[PDB]
């Protein structure tokens, strides 16, 4: 596996790093930046020699949306959650029944959309811009995801938060609102995003280090990172903060061997 | 002078999904979309009261 | 006939002679594809007619006399705007995102004011050809006036780029040719 | 004679309209009117007098 | 001794008991049995000692006592310079004049001129009015029963000489009946001028009694709402008092920032004061607060060692202003940082402060770090017709507040866009406003 001392070795050594110190008001964006945990993996032809919009949900121990939101309440922007569906998937879902839904756990759906509304709404660069950098979670279903890259725009498909997430209301041959229940709460609680560029870049966003316990940072990287080494041969971990340069933690000099 | 059937149900509605304040039913969208006012309110649900439901 | 021989004298008489410049601004008007997109927006906001009116009021009403009652929810209503007062109510609030106006008026003198009116208020006024045309897109015989506040947000950003166009069309070519007295070139 | 027409008070531009008319209620809720036909239709055919 | 010991009519004691006096201060437990006694006076007080209360009181014992008409007369005259005091000491009148019978009424400058005509031929029984307005009223309005003069009070002397009302102030008391007359009033400070003033005032001789960095953030008047709301959700769970002008947006910006359910206690002269000494008492032991207050409803009642002053609005008095940041840096160990929102018209109050000489500094804003709600807040506008009256309200006496302001030099009406102004309230037309400008 992976030393985990190592790696309560180097969030210690970042959690040091960022404890070191006319002002503005608001703070800089900067400032927010370089608190932020981001998780780089070298691995070898990490392309699918095509695009991969589609983003690998990593089962995760811990839940950063929920340290996220309360952040997100004194924060100037506010966590929000945004789901994608059909014209008859809205026209049977109405809003209080996701709301009894997720108030059962505490969390809450922002807005619902269907792709109708993507395409004559916003279809204007600028209030399309605006009204996908209001949101941090968006969801869509299975079936529309393949469909939106032509409605959503490149610049969704730049960052991570704008792009979308598969998720699905089906099971059978129908829709039922239990599946949309218990997946919300898979996507949201129990998985984390993954883009999937191209090269042999790999960067996963952890979050910022005031969200969460450090030994449940480490808990949470060394579960995501021993999923990407039972996925993808991987040359190497750097794991570190934007502003910050790298951490070498674990590497394996034979994946290159064996490439070719 | 008594109050028709479909207002005080609008009243028996507003009773049921804020109670008694005033405030929160005085800023709801659903069921005030006439937006009435703060004492016109309190008005016809005294009425309605004293009509039905003391 | 007499009418005919009239209707042929008249607009011989008017360009023969010196228009006042507050006239003329008349038929300096808008060209061909910016009316034509000015209409097919104003055809996405036509006025609901009376039939349809009151189609849509005994769909309700039978929904409340079963009573079903169904919900209380309807955003408003939006289409263009077409009383004359109603337009120039609509002007000095400002309310009106555009106006069209009618070339042909026979009591010009109803109108004159509104192009210097929306001038100096500031509002994108276009000058359109023909109230007819108005009465069209409104459903009445000629409105002769067209003003539009309310728009959706599908289509808000049409409406700034159709502005501009106008803005771009109307206001910058024709502006100073508009001060000077048309016509006394005779027939 | 003949001059071009000066347009010294149209080129201030008023930022504000003319009056201070406070806006009435019925510009923001559903209408009124409407309600009251409605209402007429409700009783006409409660009374059977129009079809559904 | 006590409010509530003193011979009183039962309906002032009733408004006593609902304003939540009991006790008295000092200086105005003096005062009282003079302001009884029917002698003139003049008098030096703090801001806000509760001092309007002091003659509110026999004022309305001698309304009592002479009982007359709405029609007979008008009596009780109140000469106050600031409009945003005006409302502030009619806010603590009117509850006082509703227990009793008698009528009570505003004279502004940048008021509807036929509105305060049509109060004055109804005739009203006690005024409050501004110095410039009433020589307007008196020269103009005919059949306004003025022959009576009951009394008649000055407050802050200072502040008419320093705003010079003065020779207003001496046409009004040459047309001022003298006999029936009698003259009281009250400023903290005095000089020559306001003593000239009171020997034609006090009919009879009179006993009186005598008892740093700054933050400076510059920004549009469109955006500059918006960055209060974003650097008060950004500090958040530190309790920041903001210092208004106008009431009227006290409430609105209280009510908005309630319906974006940040909370926010409201502070301000149309607050009923027990209301409003149950949202100081919350504020001061909640601990972490937000409080929308005016310039001089802040002056009237000392401050907690808070997180941040704020003052949005223009003030009031620059030079109590600053004062009242040196009182606040030596009064409070805990360091209380102040700062105030500037528009690009207002660098001269710079210099001002400037010749303050204390030290300065500039706070800079990010414009990627925008709370991007004025699309909310316009639909919500277009949406409520409450929010949207009490948008153009606090729209109306925002600028009002600009007419009634002093320093020219620092604050023209003619720099401001109005239309940024109206955005920043939420209106994409600015609605008129009767404002000479």
């Amino acid at each position: 596996a992976i030393p985990r001392e190592r790696v309560i070795k180097a969030v210690n050594e970042l959690i040091k790093f960022t404890s070191k110190p006319k002002n503005l008001l608001e703070d800089d964006e900067e400032e927010l930046k370089k608190d932020l945990q981001l998780i780089v993996v070298n691995n070898k032809s990490f392309t699918g020699t095509s695009k991969s919009f589609k983003l690998k949900l990593l089962n995760v121990k811990h839940s950063f949306y929920k340290p996220w939101k309360e952040a997100s309440a004194t924060a100037v922007k506010d966590f929000k959650v945004l789901l994608i569906l059909k014209d008859s998937d809205i026209k049977k879902v109405s809003e209080d029944d996701l709301f009894d839904q997720l108030d059962s756990e505490g969390i809450k759906v922002d807005e619902i959309i269907c792709g109708k509304d993507l395409k004559t709404v916003y279809k204007a660069y600028e209030a399309r811009n605006a009204f996908i950098s209001q949101f941090s979670l968006i969801l869509a279903d299975d079936s529309i995801v393949t469909s939106l890259p032509k409605l959503m725009g490149g610049k969704a498909y730049n960052k991570v938060e704008t792009t979308p997430i598969s998720i699905r209301t089906h099971a059978n041959k129908e829709f039922s609102l239990t599946t949309l229940t218990n997946n919300i709460k898979k996507v949201y609680m129990n998985q984390l995003p993954v883009k999937l560029p191209r090269g042999t870049t790999l960067n996963v966003h952890l979050g910022n280090l005031e969200w969460l316990r450090p030994e449940e940072f480490v808990d949470n990287v060394e579960l995501i990172s021993e999923q990407l080494i039972k996925a993808y041969q991987i040359r190497s971990i750097f794991i570190k903060t934007n502003r910050s340069p790298v951490l070498p933690l674990y590497y394996n000099q034979d994946v290159l061997d064996e490439l070719e | 002078r008594s109050q028709s059937e479909r207002e005080e149900e609008w009243l028996e509605k507003l009773y049921k999904k804020h109670g008694d304040d005033y405030k929160k039913m005085f800023f709801d969208k659903k069921l005030n979309i006439y937006q009435q006012s703060e004492g016109d309110l309190k008005r016809r649900l005294l009425r309605w009261k004293k009509r039905n439901g003391i | 006939p007499e009418y005919v021989r009239v209707q042929r004298q008249k607009k011989i008489l008017s360009i023969r002679l010196k228009v006042p410049p507050t006239i003329a601004q008349f038929q300096y008007t808008l060209d061909r594809n910016t009316a034509a997109e000015t209409f097919k927006l104003f055809n996405k906001y036509r006025p609901e007619t009376a039939a349809e009116k009151k189609e849509r009021l005994t769909k309700e009403a039978a929904a409340v006399a079963e009573g079903k009652s169904k919900q209380d929810a309807s955003p408003k209503p939006y289409a263009v705007k077409y009383g004359l007062n109603h337009v120039v109510a609509l002007i000095e609030n400002k309310k009106a995102k555009l106006v069209l106006i009618a070339n042909d008026v026979d009591p010009i003198e109803l109108v004159v004011f509104l192009p210097a009116l929306c001038k100096k208020m500031g509002v994108p006024y276009a000058i359109v050809k023909g109230k007819a045309r108005l009465g069209t897109l409104v459903n009445q015989k000629t409105s002769a006036v067209a003003a539009l506040t309310e728009v959706r947000a599908e289509d808000e950003a049409a409406l700034a780029k159709l502005v501009s166009t106008i803005d771009a069309n109307f206001a910058d070519k024709y502006d100073e040719v508009k001060k000077h007295w048309g016509g006394g070139i005779l027939g | 004679p003949y001059e071009p027409l000066i347009d010294w008070f149209t080129r201030h531009e008023e930022v504000m309209p003319l009056t201070a008319v406070p806006e009435p209620k019925r510009r923001f809720v559903p209408s009124k009117n409407e309600a009251k036909r409605v209402m007429k239709i409700v009783r006409a055919i409660r009374e059977g007098r129009i079809i559904p | 001794e006590k409010f509530e010991e003193l011979k009183l009519s039962q309906p002032t004691l009733k408004a006593i008991e609902k304003m939540g006096f009991t006790t008295m201060t000092s200086v105005q437990a003096r005062t009282i049995p003079p302001l009884l006694a029917g002698r003139d006076v003049l008098g030096a007080a703090k801001t806000g000692s509760g001092k309007t209360l002091a003659f509110l009181i026999p004022a309305i014992e001698l309304l009592h006592s002479l009982k007359f008409k709405p029609r007979n007369g008008t009596g009780i005259i109140v000469i106050t310079p600031t409009r945003e005091l005006a409302l502030q000491i009619f806010g603590v009148a009117r509850e006082l004049m509703e227990f009793h019978s008698q009528t009570f009424g505003i004279v502004i400058g940048g008021a509807n001129r036929r509105q305060e005509a049509e109060k004055l031929m109804k005739g009203v029984n006690m005024l409050i009015a501004t110095p410039g307005r009433l020589l307007d009223h008196l020269q103009n309005t005919k059949g306004f029963v003025f022959k009576n003069l009951k009394a008649l009070i000055i407050d802050e002397a200072d502040r008419i000489l320093e705003i010079g009302f003065e020779d207003e102030m001496r046409q009004i008391i040459k047309i001022l009946p003298n006999e029936d007359r009698q003259s009281m009033l009250f400023s903290a400070t005095q000089t020559t001028k306001v003593e000239d003033l009171a020997r034609i005032s006090l009919r009879p001789g009179p006993l009186f009694i005598n008892v740093l960095e700054q933050g400076y953030v510059v920004c549009d008047s469109d955006k500059r709402f918006l960055l209060l709301f974003s650097f008060l959700k950004r500090n958040q769970k530190k309790k920041i008092i903001v210092f208004l002008s106008s009431c009227n947006s006290v409430k609105y910006y209280a009510e908005l920032l309630n319906y974006i359910d940040l909370p926010v206690l409201e502070l301000h002269g149309k607050q009923k004061q027990q209301k409003r000494t149950n949202t100081f008492f919350e504020f001061c032991n909640a601990e972490r607060g937000i409080l929308i207050c005016t310039d001089v409803a802040a002056r009237g009642l000392d401050i907690p060692a808070v997180d941040w002053i704020i003052q949005f609005d223009p003030p009031d008095d620059p030079r109590d202003y600053i004062h009242r940041v040196g009182r606040t840096a030596r009064g409070t160990k805990g360091k209380g940082k102040s700062l105030m929102f500037l528009t690009p018209n207002e660098l001269g109050f710079l210099r001002y402060l400037k010749a303050s000489k204390v030290p300065l500094n500039e706070y800079e804003f990010p414009e990627n770090k925008i709370a991007n709600v004025q699309s909310q807040l316009e639909k919500l506008i277009k949406s409520n017709y409450y929010l949207h009256q009490t948008a153009k309200d606090g729209y109306r006496s925002y600028l009002q507040a600009y007419a009634s302001h002093s320093l020219k030099t620092v604050y023209q009406i003619d720099k401001l866009d109005l239309a940024k102004v109206a955005k920043s309230y939420g209106f994409p037309v600015p609605p008129k406003v009767n404002i000479t400008i």
